[PDB]
């Protein structure tokens, strides 16, 4: 809020709309990416009332109806262990966007994702969902693997043991390692920390009398104060490209992440892959 | 909208245009306390000063004017400023200000600056390189000098060692000048470190006496002590301030947080000072910046249709651009401070775009699951929360398997781009003519 | 003895909450060595107690003097008429912090050897009183010498002045602790905030204590220095050139500090 | 920085004839420079003179002014004089006394501050 | 919109050369953003100065579309790895990996 | 050239660090690129820009 450094800020022309047209790029791109990684179904397949499933157990991974966010247990956990000051980034215009998709709509995404494959295979994946009971899909997915359709129907009451056995077991994976959500938290961490360096790069008076423009220009007349602002200035912003372009780069590891990660959500989860690892 | 994107005609989709500031209202200047400021000043025009190595002292606080007296203190004088204008002393709150008054000739008046050498400069008097302040010297020829000689005035020569900035030397003791032990008696290899000025008004103008005075302020916190110039408080609405020269621009508000009665004033992790405590009513302040934030605007498309629905991004607008009075903000038309309808989303809030219920796929995104799009409720653009998609419920059960009976040869399509254009640069062509 | 957390405090008068801020100031490093400089004597002669130091960059100083066993301190370069001084006294109702030479450093006089008799008012003290040429004046305020009443112990007033003097403030970092001591220098921190910060040019190399309570009050000694650790009278602190990392409290006050140049896990 | 001059002297010179002209400094300055003055002729830009310093340590002379040009300041009143030793009758102009608010003239183009006219006609 | 990605990536790098060209015509920080003026109107002991700040801005900004450019290459690297993916696999041959 | 790849990364490597270590002689509009000489020749209140 200076008029005097705001046009002496534009002696350098278009240094800084393009650094806001980058940052609108990369949030419409991060919208993208949570789009096209969950947003890989038309409809919305609900559940069956019952949740019998041949011996199978998924009220694990299914989204528990009494909690008032629809979300499974394993959905919970992870938001629990997932950890984000925060007010005081939006005081110096470092405004965060809140996403498009917000969590309960990425929730009853994945729900939709997981009852159409309870319910219908794979099948769902390429066109219409095809129902199929549930013993005979595993069934199939064993002769996809190379084991015969009875080595499933003669095991069915040990298979789904030990599927529910594991599947219990997961959570109790998930609680007891602390790094288990390495990958998310290191991104939450990396950008509230690029974040809190570029406010606290306000400090540095790069050369300066005073960080504080203000301050310059209460002490300094208008025709010597000048060449102060301007080294404030270019310090700033180049500060401020610094943190737009290291934001860039992270930016396209998360859309290399995000694309592997849809290409995996579409391969493993609406069909079985043949490649190994 | 359409001129930021340089184009007449736009598209359907959300556009940033620019930013939107509440603009302050008043001026709030409390620059002092229950009382008055000043450096009681006047011995500027006095004659009995002291010696150079004599510099004085003055940690001078309250009482008189701080300034608007002292450009007529003398006919002409000295006033080298290192750091603050000239012309802006009597506005700034000067807290720590130090006053050293003492007698040198002219020639080495000079030498009363950083980075400077001589019989004074070197050893007697040091300026710091980082001195920020102001200095006086005026002849005072006609009230030092006597005619018989004005010996009271002295300089010191042969000193051993250099003297820091503000640093000083009492001591009177013979200087050992060389390989010769003296046991503290002169003579050979020694020399008085002091030595007498020849002070007489006939005499050159160079060698003739000049009172020198130094200001030496320092220009951060802590309570001040000097500023010509208020009063007022405001505790709600965003005022520009001058806290005994804190200057900026915040809401001042009430603060629950607590302070140490030595803590003047307060801060957070960051450089902004969220906290100032009053220099009068000792109240803690929660000063926190005007409720601003990016305006962007929601728009079907020239083509389609010219109205259009702005969004103003993280504000809560129960109160901030609603009530926004004429031209208060940046945006400006303050016919759309209400326009159709204002509606309070997760990411700022909607205006002139009518909530709906029925849910539809996302046609202009906005953020926390709303889109906006323009058609019927007789067009409008509506704030519809977005729909997933149908809602269909598979009939699993434990014996039933649903078979295709016929297909379809579907024959999509995919769009990759692969390279880009080639350029090249030339820095010799580019950046230099 | 080793100051395991004490010599800290507040270095500006900015507030913070809950902000892991890091300073460069001077500051007794965290395990450092103290000399206990045990002190009184009077009796006879002089028995040559309450020794001197050199004062290099200030000094920290804590006493668990019982109410005015400890009485004040004498600064200044030759405890003489010659350069400055500061006669920072502490009486039962005010302190007269004066400063600005004096004729020489009246050691507390030779008065009655029997303490807890019948004495309780100050007259015929240490009486330097001896004076000289003079500038500043005095700043008689709240004392610093508040006695509250010890209840049951669970009061030992750990005085933790730090008379740290650059650019002419005296600035006295005290803290009265209502904590008792089961050792000397009880584990835990405490931040010292300013009591008073007096503003006056001078430059100093000597210290010294004053017990001058016309009786001298149950004062043990040795005679030695190094480190000297055990139970003694006083400390004193060499303040060093650091970089100390601090951490505030919600409330905005120091809950804890961390050295930067104690430990490579420090670093 | 605001500093006032007093410039007086002048009158009417014969070919061969001399002034002694002043000027007072007053006011405050952000250095102590030096007084002169600062003189074109007539119809031509203006030019440097002669200098001297505050200090009575420094003076400049010109080859248009050498010989016939001297500058000295009073040592009582600060009131700095123009000397002169046989003005020769080209000098029918007006004199400026400038100021330059330098400790060192490294270029005498840049002037601070002007300061009043001497219009002086050297004929009989 | 349906050749949407192929008209953004031409726009993008159209509109950063554009950029780059008006960039040339900021101050930055000079007395005119034209050299010439500047070194023929100006004492050369003094003009340096103006021509280091003026080359400092516009070499920053030619730095700055370089590290864009490069970003941008990067992008389209790993868009024509996953093209050419998808034509060894779907068109050299017929590929089982669902969507 | 069956191995380009390989030894195009370890190339672009050492030709980055050596473009790096060899702008220490970049005087970067400066009387000279070594830091001595500008302490030396010129006074600290003036060789800081
Ligand atoms: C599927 O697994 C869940 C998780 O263990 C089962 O829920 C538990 O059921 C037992 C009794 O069978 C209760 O004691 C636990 O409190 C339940 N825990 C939770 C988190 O719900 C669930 O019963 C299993 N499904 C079936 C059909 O038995
Ligand atoms: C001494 O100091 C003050 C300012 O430094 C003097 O103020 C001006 O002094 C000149 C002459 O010394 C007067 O002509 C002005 O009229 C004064 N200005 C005003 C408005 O006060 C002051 O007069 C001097 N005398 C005292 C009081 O010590
Ligand atoms: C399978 O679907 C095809 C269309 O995809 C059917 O072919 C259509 O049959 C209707 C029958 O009334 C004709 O009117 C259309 O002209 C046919 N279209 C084409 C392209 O041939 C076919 O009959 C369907 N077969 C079964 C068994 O359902
Ligand atoms: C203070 O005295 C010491 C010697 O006791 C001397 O070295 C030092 O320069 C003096 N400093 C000042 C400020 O007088
Ligand atoms: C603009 O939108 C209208 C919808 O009313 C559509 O009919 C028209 O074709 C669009 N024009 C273009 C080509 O942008
Ligand atoms: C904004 O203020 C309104 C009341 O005026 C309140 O309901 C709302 O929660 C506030 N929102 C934010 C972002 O603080
Ligand atoms: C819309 O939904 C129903 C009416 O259809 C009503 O309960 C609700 O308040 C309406 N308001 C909204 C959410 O648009
Ligand atoms: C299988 O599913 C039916 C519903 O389709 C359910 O009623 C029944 O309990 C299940 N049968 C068993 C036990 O396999
Ligand atoms: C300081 O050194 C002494 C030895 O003279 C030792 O007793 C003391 O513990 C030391 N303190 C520390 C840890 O610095
Ligand atoms: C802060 O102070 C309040 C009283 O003002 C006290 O209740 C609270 O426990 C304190 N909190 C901390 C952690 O200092």
């Amino acid at each position: 809020d200076s008029t005097e450094c705001s046009n002496l800020l534009l002696q350098y022309g278009s240094f800084c709309t393009q650094l806001k047209r980058a940052l609108t790029g990369i949030a419409v791109e991060q919208d993208k990416n949570t789009q096209e990684v969950f947003a890989q179904v038309k409809q919305i397949y609900k559940t069956p009332p019952i949740k019998y499933f041949g011996g199978f157990n998924f009220s694990q991974i299914l989204p528990d109806p009494s909690k008032p966010s629809k979300r499974s247990p394993i959905e919970d956990l992870l938001f629990n262990k997932v950890t984000l000051l925060i007010c005081a980034q939006k005081f110096n215009g470092l405004t965060v966007l809140p996403p498009l998709l917000t969590d309960e709509m990425i929730a009853q995404y994945t729900s939709a994702l997981l009852a159409g494959t309870i319910t219908s295979g794979w099948t769902f994946g390429a066109g219409p969902a095809l129902q199929i009971p549930f013993p005979m899909q595993m069934a199939y997915r064993f002769n996809g693997i190379g084991v015969t359709q009875n080595v499933l129907y003669e095991n069915q009451k040990l298979i789904a043991n030990q599927f529910n056995s594991a599947i219990g077991k997961i959570q109790d994976s998930l609680s007891s390692t602390p790094s288990a959500l390495g990958k998310l938290q290191d991104v939450v961490n990396h950008n509230a920390q690029a974040l809190n360096t570029l406010v606290k790069q306000l400090s540095s008076k790069f050369g300066a009398i005073s960080s504080v423009l203000n301050d310059i220009l209460s002490r300094l007349d208008p025709p010597e104060a000048e060449v102060q602002i301007d080294r404030l200035i270019t310090g700033r912003l180049q500060s401020l490209q610094t943190y737009v372009t290291q934001q860039l780069i992270r930016a396209a590891e998360i859309r290399a992440s995000a694309n592997l990660a849809a290409t995996k959500m579409s391969e493993c989860v609406l069909g079985q892959s043949k490649r190994v690892d | 909208t359409k001129c930021t994107l340089k184009s007449f005609t736009v598209e359907k989709g959300i556009y940033q245009t620019s930013n939107f500031r509440v603009q302050p209202t008043e001026s709030i200047v409390r620059f002092p306390n229950i009382t008055n400021l000043c450096p009681f000043d006047e011995v500027f025009n006095a004659t009995r000063f002291a010696s150079v190595y004599a510099w004085n002292r003055k940690r001078i606080s309250n009482c008189v004017a701080d300034y608007s007296v002292l450009y007529n203190f003398a006919p002409f004088f000295a006033f080298k400023c290192y750091g603050v204008s000239p012309t802006k002393l009597n506005d700034l709150c000067f807290t720590n200000v130090y006053a050293d008054s003492f007698v040198i000739r002219g020639n080495e008046v000079s030498q009363i600056a950083p980075g400077q050498t001589g019989n004074i400069a070197d050893y007697n008097y040091k300026l710091p390189d980082d001195f920020t302040g102001c200095v006086i010297a005026w002849n005072s020829n006609k009230l030092d000098s006597k005619v018989g000689g004005n010996y009271n005035y002295r300089y010191r020569l042969f000193r051993k060692s250099n003297l820091k900035p503000f640093e000083r030397d009492i001591s009177t003791e013979i200087y050992q000048a060389g390989n010769k032990p003296c046991n503290g008696v002169a003579g050979v290899n020694c020399y008085f470190p002091l030595q007498s000025y020849g002070f007489r008004p006939t005499y050159g103008v160079g060698h003739q006496p000049y009172r020198v005075v130094v200001l030496s302020f320092e220009l951060l916190h802590a309570p001040a002590t000097v500023c010509g110039p208020s009063t007022n408080l405001v505790k709600n609405k965003c005022v520009n301030f001058n806290f005994n020269g804190l200057t900026g621009t915040g809401v001042l508000t009430e603060s629950n947080k607590k302070f140490l009665p030595f803590q003047q004033f307060g801060r957070d992790i960051a450089d902004t000072t969220d906290a100032v405590r009053d220099p009068q009513t000792l109240e803690i302040l929660d000063i926190t910046p005007c409720s601003f934030g990016g305006v962007s605007v929601i728009t079907p498309g020239t083509n389609t249709s010219n109205q259009v629905a702005v969004l103003y991004q993280g504000v809560n607008c129960t109160e901030v651009p609603v009530a926004i009075h004429a031209d208060q903000l940046t945006p400006t038309w303050r016919v759309y401070s209400t326009g159709s309808n204002v509606f309070q989303t997760r990411a700022g809030c909607l205006i002139g775009a009518e909530y709906v219920n029925s849910s539809y796929e996302c046609d202009i995104p906005i953020g926390a699951g709303i889109c906006a799009s323009y058609q019927t409720q007789s067009q409008s653009i509506i704030a519809y929360t977005m729909s997933l998609g149908a809602e269909n419920s598979v009939a699993y059960s434990n014996n039933s398997i649903a078979i295709p009976t016929n297909f379809t040869i579907s024959v999509t399509t995919e769009i990759l781009p692969v390279s880009m254009t080639k350029t090249s640069v030339d820095c010799t062509m580019y950046i230099c003519g | 003895t080793n100051s395991f957390t004490r010599g800290v405090y507040y270095p500006d008068k900015v507030f913070r909450s809950s902000v892991l801020h890091s300073t460069q100031d001077l500051f007794l490093p965290f395990f450092s060595n103290v000399t206990w400089f045990h002190a009184s004597g009077t009796n006879g002669t002089k028995r040559f107690d309450n020794p001197v130091l050199p004062f290099n960059d200030g000094v920290y100083f804590a006493s668990t003097e019982k109410s005015n066993i400890i009485r004040g301190w004498i600064f200044g370069t030759t405890l003489d008429s010659k350069t400055q001084s500061l006669l920072i006294v502490n009486n039962a109702t005010n302190v007269v912090i004066k400063v600005c030479e004096f004729q020489f450093c009246n050691d507390p006089f030779l008065d009655v050897y029997y303490h807890k008799n019948n004495k309780s008012w100050m007259e015929s003290e240490f009486r330097v009183y001896s004076s000289a040429n003079n500038c500043t004046f005095e700043y008689v305020s709240q004392p610093f010498l508040m006695d509250l009443e010890g209840k049951q112990g669970n009061f030992k007033n750990l005085r933790e002045f730090v008379f740290k003097n650059i650019d002419g403030y005296f600035k006295i970092y005290s803290k009265h602790t209502p904590i008792n001591l089961g050792r000397d220098l009880p584990q835990g921190f405490s931040a010292l905030e300013p009591l008073v910060d007096l503003p006056i040019g001078i430059n100093i190399t000597r210290f010294q204590t004053l017990l001058a309570l016309h009786r001298s009050y149950l004062t043990p000694g040795d005679s030695s220095s190094g480190w000297t650790a055990g139970a003694a009278a006083y400390y004193v602190g060499y303040l060093q050139p650091r970089t100390f990392l601090l951490k505030y409290n919600e409330n905005g006050t120091i809950t804890d500090a961390v050295d930067c140049a104690l430990d490579p896990l420090s670093e | 920085s605001a500093v006032q001059l007093q410039a007086s002297g002048g009158g009417f010179v014969q070919p061969g004839g001399s002034l002694r002209l002043s000027c007072a400094a007053s006011g405050w300055a952000e250095t102590f420079g030096h007084m002169g003055w600062f003189r074109q002729a007539p119809g031509k830009e203006r030019e440097f003179v002669s200098a001297i310093d505050w200090w009575d340590t420094v003076h400049y002379y010109a080859d248009s002014v050498k010989g016939r040009f001297t500058i000295s300041r009073d040592n009582s009143k600060n009131t700095v004089y123009l000397q002169m030793n046989s003005l020769r009758a080209e000098d029918t102009a007006t004199y400026y006394c400038a100021y330059w608010d330098m400790d060192y003239l490294q270029n005498s183009i840049p002037v601070d501050y002007w300061g009043q006219g001497t219009q002086v006609t050297v004929s009989s």
